[PDB]
């Protein structure tokens, strides 16, 4: 019908699980559960036509770096996440948008730079000017979104199947 | 009666013969077979319905595991941190939608520990109020099972993870073991309740042997169709008395009336005494045989025969020596054109029955009543761990039967002792079933020993078959059921111990049954077999279940492809260019015959569904025989992560039955180096031979023999390997083709497989070397040569000096698995034995098993034979393998 296989790629407990069930079971998760690899499939209309969106949970432990080298052949949307609570994700997100680009060996790929997190604004320590400095930088869209309040969890998948279309 | 009309159809389609040829069979046996026989049935239909659901899904999915939890100390260490990483599938949307879940868990978990933690990847921290808690434990119930993607194979029993093949297998090859969860409703709900269907013939003096006290006196009356009849008592192969042979009468008068007087005393004769029979021609000296007969003296009553009897006797084998077949087949020819050569029995005026065991353990007491130091144990000892082919001296003899009762401390020596025994003996046949009644149990591979041609005796065979059913797993008895199958012919008697014993296992595990009846449907045109067999399969039909209309469908879709090639091989076969694929093509897209190839499940394995064809990769070989390569497709949901393309080469002229002995001790030689530490991928494919001599065979993808790499010649065998596994993989695809070349090797020596070229040998893209079409074994009218290729891969990339580091632990790879075969030649001996009576080409006398023992040079210590093999690798590689 129309191929959208969505991944979420991203550190450790930036929110990657929280994100992901959100935009399929609508309710957010509390548990600290190590992602290994972990497939979703949601039927929207939201897009102008129909999508079958694969989407896959990946890892965030760094020993199952072996894996990302997959993932990153079939999937043609990825949603680069960190949290603003942690610095660590932020200043490893390029990490992930430049094996994306060394495997497909392309200038650019239909990706969203995520700031997860947000509602935790007490801890926050990436505030939201760097996130669209990384956003100019990594050439993608910027957007905050928050599992624990659902904000902008419908709009990050939606915004990646509209560069998919656009990109061709 | 109207319920047999329809059963007793299909199953005589199975057989290849209709059920009345059996109705109309005047022999009690027979009928007596067909009739007790079903109460081994009864037990087995009984057992697969004591639980409602699951006793019935257990029978057809049984679950292929190994046969020991334990896991070797090298296939532990491929697992991270002692676990592994498995892939939990979940259907969830009606619209066939995929949803993964992995999760590391230990290696030794059960089926309900994963299912479990597949119900954490699916709730997380979700929803409970405290009136759900049973809405939600009672996922944690009986409720949800566990299945291959791709495979029919189910995980229904509580055995570790480890422990199931496919699991065990993604661990040797590192792979993700892939499974779909299921729910029970979801596979009980494709199982009925067959309730038994009995048939319609399920209706419901005499002094001692030992009391006669008399010669054995048989009589030759006439005959029909210089010449002069052999006729000599035997007990298996070994002979009671000299032979005695009539008067050397002239031809066209088949006229004798002589009443040939036996050396042996009638209370003498053991249970299985047999009568052998020869017609042989006098024309220095002029001895040939003709005809031959064999009949046992007791039937299947224990009654000692009398009257008169017509025997029709069996034509003489290609290749026959001595005058006199010992090893006959205990009937008469069904044929009723040859000749048939007509004889009397002594009468006694009584039923002269073979007494029980009652009066046997009397009478072993008075053969008493009627009137220890060190070195001579450890004797004992090394006689047990000599092959059963060495010869035992008549010195050896005495001393296992003065030492008997010691014995039961060393139990494997029984087999030995057993050859130690004067059947020929009253008193020596009463004191060895008292031994034997009271022996100690032995291992399953050593039990299957005493059910070949050496021991016919039935004492001896009903303890091997006690040894089987308390102690052989269904692992080893699907592996060995092949050798087990073929000893069926050994039986002197229908209605046995081993029969009853493979029939109740093979219709509890369909695993089995499966192969159980292919190996006797592939016998059927042979009829020597066939009306063992014939009953046989009849009585399995009768009570399999519903896998009799699936295995009706390989019947039906097997014999629409033997047909077609005896049209492409007797017929046309002129031009092999149009023709090769005018009428190939036309055939494959005829409508009755497109069906016949559609959803049924693969002869070669169960578990594999054969589906729809692809016609665009099915075509005709240009190899011997011109055999057929066949293309299917997996209509299993989840055929994206097993194997797509169902490849099977459908072998018409030439016999498949050399493949499969060969293809099977590969699979043994590997699990034994598995077993101690070596891990040499051996590659033992699938191959099963069907009817005369057609069979199927496995094909493995991403396949391409030495001669299909090239591109003039050179030694581009390490470019392709480099060209296909580049960075950190060639490191492991150099390994993959040194373990497999060193397994490979040190086998076909032990074989003698015939001279393998570049089209005998094939690599994979992984690296993995095997070889194929072993149509030729234990020949001798070297076979895997080093050649120049090889050391290139072998020894890194030196393209000059071969003999470096790498080539120096290649030998001692074959060294470990050279010495540890040799531990076990007593175990592929035994194997090569239970496989003489199956009529193969290179499998006939005993001059061929005895190839193995120099190849192994069972005739010399450890080191010695380390030196043999040493010396022909450096004879056959000039300069190759110095010391
Ligand atoms: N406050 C808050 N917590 C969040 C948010 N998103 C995720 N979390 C929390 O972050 C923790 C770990 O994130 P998780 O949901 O496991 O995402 P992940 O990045 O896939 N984890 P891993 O890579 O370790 O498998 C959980 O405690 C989760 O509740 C969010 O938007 N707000
Ligand atoms: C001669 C022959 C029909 N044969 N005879 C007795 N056993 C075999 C036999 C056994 N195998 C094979 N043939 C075999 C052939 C071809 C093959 O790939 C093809 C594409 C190729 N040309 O590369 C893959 C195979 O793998 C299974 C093992
Ligand atoms: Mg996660």
């Amino acid at each position: 019908q129309e191929k959208y296989r969505l991944v979420v790629v991203g550190g450790g407990g930036v929110g990657k699980s929280a994100l992901t069930i959100q935009f399929i079971a609508s309710y957010f998760v509390t548990d600290y559960d190590p992602t290994i690899e972990d497939s979703y499939t949601k039927q929207c209309v939201i897009d102008d036509r129909a999508a079958r969106l694969d989407i896959l949970d990946t890892a965030g432990q760094e020993e199952f770096g072996a894996m990302r080298e997959q993932y990153m052949r079939t999937g043609e949307g990825f949603l680069l996440v960190f949290s603003v609570t942690d610095r660590g994700s932020f200043e490893e997100i390029y990490k992930f948008q430049r094996q994306i680009l060394r495997v497909k060996d392309r200038d650019e790929f239909p990706m969203i730079l995520i700031g997860n997190k947000a509602d935790l604004d007490h801890q926050r320590q990436v505030t939201q000017e760097e996130g669209q400095q990384l956003a100019r930088q990594l050439k993608v869209t910027y957007m905050e979104a928050s599992a624990k309040i659902r904000m902008n969890v419908d709009q990050a998948f939606h915004e990646l199947v509209r560069v998919i279309r656009k990109f061709q | 009666n109207r319920e047999e009309k329809i059963l007793n159809r299909e199953i005589g389609f199975a057989i290849g013969m209709p059920v009345c040829e059996f109705d109309m069979v005047k022999d009690p046996e027979v009928q007596d077979f067909r009739r007790n026989i079903l109460n081994v049935c009864k037990e087995a239909v009984d057992l697969r319905d004591l639980n409602s659901p699951h006793s019935r899904a257990m029978y057809v999915y049984p679950p292929n595991v190994e046969s020991s939890p334990e896991l070797p100390k090298h296939i532990y260490n491929k697992l991270d941190k002692g676990q592994i990483i498995v892939v939990i599938w979940v259907i969830v949307s009606p619209n066939n939608d995929k949803q993964k879940y992995t999760l590391k868990i230990n290696h030794d978990c059960v089926p309900e520990q994963v299912i479990a933690e597949a119900i954490r990847k699916k709730t997380r921290s979700m929803l409970l109020s405290s009136e759900q808690l049973k809405l939600c434990v009672l996922e944690y119930q009986g409720k949800y099972i566990l299945k291959v993607c791709g495979c029919d194979e189910y995980f229904l029993e509580k055995y570790p993870l480890s422990q199931y093949k496919y699991i065990r297998s993604c661990i040797m090859l590192g792979r993700m073991p892939n499974l779909m969860l299921m729910a029970k409703e979801s596979l009980y709900s494709q199982l009925p309740m067959d309730c038994f269907t009995m048939p319609s013939y399920s209706r419901r003096s005499t002094k001692s042997l030992w009391v006669i006290n008399s010669a054995l006196r048989i009589k030759i009356l006439c005959a029909t169709y210089k010449i002069y009849v052999r006729t000599g008592i035997y007990h298996g192969g070994e002979p009671l008395c000299d032979n005695v042979n009539t008067q050397r009468v002239p031809c066209s008068n088949p006229r004798w009336n002589e009443w040939l007087n036996y050396d042996i005393y009638i209370p003498d004769l053991p249970r299985a005494a047999r009568l052998c029979l020869s017609i042989c021609s006098v024309k220095k000296e002029e001895h040939c045989p003709l005809a031959w007969g064999n009949i046992n003296l007791f039937d299947y009553t224990d009654t000692l025969v009398s009257g008169k009897m017509a025997l029709n006797l069996w034509p003489v084998p290609h290749g026959l020596e001595d005058l006199l077949n010992p090893i006959g087949v205990t009937g008469s020819n069904p044929n009723k054109e040859t000749p048939c050569l007509e004889l009397e029995f002594d009468w006694f005026s009584s039923v002269v029955k073979f007494p029980d065991m009652s009066v046997i353990e009397e009478h072993a007491n008075w053969s008493v009543s009627r009137e220890l130091r060190e070195n001579d144990k450890e004797q004992l000892k090394a006689i047990s761990t000599r092959d059963p082919l060495s010869e035992i001296t008549e010195q050896e003899k005495d001393f296992l039967w003065s030492h008997r009762h010691y014995c039961v401390t060393i139990p494997e020596i029984l087999p030995k002792l057993l050859l130690s025994v004067k059947w020929n003996s009253r008193d020596e046949v009463a004191q060895m079933y008292c031994l034997v009644k009271d022996w100690p149990p032995i291992k399953p591979e050593q039990a299957m020993e005493l059910l070949d041609c050496n021991y016919p005796d039935p004492m001896v065979r009903g303890f091997a078959v006690r040894c089987l059913e308390k102690y052989l797993t269904d692992d080893k008895l699907s592996q060995y059921l092949i050798q087990l199958v073929q000893v069926l012919k050994y039986e002197q008697y229908l209605d046995n111990l081993l029969v009853r014993f493979l029939l109740k296992k093979a219709l509890t595990n369909q695993r089995i049954g499966h192969f159980f009846f292919w190996h006797l449907k592939s016998e059927m045109h042979n009829k020597t077999v066939s009306q063992r067999f014939g009953l046989l399969l009849e009585s399995y039909c009768r009570a399999c279940g519903m896998y009799l209309k699936h295995l009706n469908r390989q019947v039906e879709a097997m014999e629409k492809l033997i047909n077609l090639t005896d049209i492409l091989k007797q017929e046309k076969k002129d031009e092999t260019q149009k023709v090769q694929m005018k009428f190939l093509v036309e055939q494959m897209r005829r409508p009755d015959f497109m069906d016949a190839l559609q959803g049924f499940l693969s002869p070669l394995n169960p578990a594999h569904q054969l589906g729809n064809l692809r016609l665009e990769e099915c075509r005709i070989m240009s190899s011997a025989k011109r055999p057929l390569w066949l293309n299917w497709e997996n209509p299993d949901i989840m055929s994206e992560l097993l194997f797509q393309n169902n490849e099977i080469i459908f072998k018409n002229g030439d016999d498949l039955r050399q493949d499969m002995l060969t293809l099977q001790i590969i699979r043994i030689m590997e699990n034994i180096w598995q077993n101690q530490g070596l891990d040499l991928r051996m590659l033992p494919y699938g191959c099963l031979s069907i009817g005369d001599c057609v069979g199927l065979i496995e094909v493995v993808r991403n396949s391409h023999t030495i001669m299909q790499i090239q591109c003039f010649n050179s030694h581009t065998l390490h470019q392709w390997l480099k060209d296909k596994n580049k960075g950190e993989i060639y490191d492991a695809a150099i390994d993959l083709f040194t373990r497999s070349c060193a397994g490979y090797c040190v086998a076909t020596f032990i074989l003698g497989i015939g001279d393998r070229h570049n089209s005998n040998i094939m690599v994979k893209d992984d690296g993995q070397l095997f070889h194929i079409d072993f149509g030729h074994f234990l020949d001798h009218k070297v076979p895997f040569v080093l050649t120049q290729d090889f050391l290139i891969v072998i020894s890194k990339g030196a393209q000059e000096c071969t003999k470096t580091r790498e080539f120096e632990r290649f030998q001692e790879m074959c060294y470990k698995a050279y010495l540890a075969i040799r531990q076990h030649a007593n175990l592929f001996i035994n194997l090569f034995s239970m496989m003489l009576g199956s009529g193969m080409p290179e499998l006939q006398s005993f001059d061929d098993i005895a190839y193995i023992r120099k190849t192994l040079a069972l005739d010399k210590t450890e080191q010695e034979a380390l030196e043999y093999f040493m010396k022909q690798m450096n004879d056959a590689h000039h300069g190759g393998w110095t010391t």
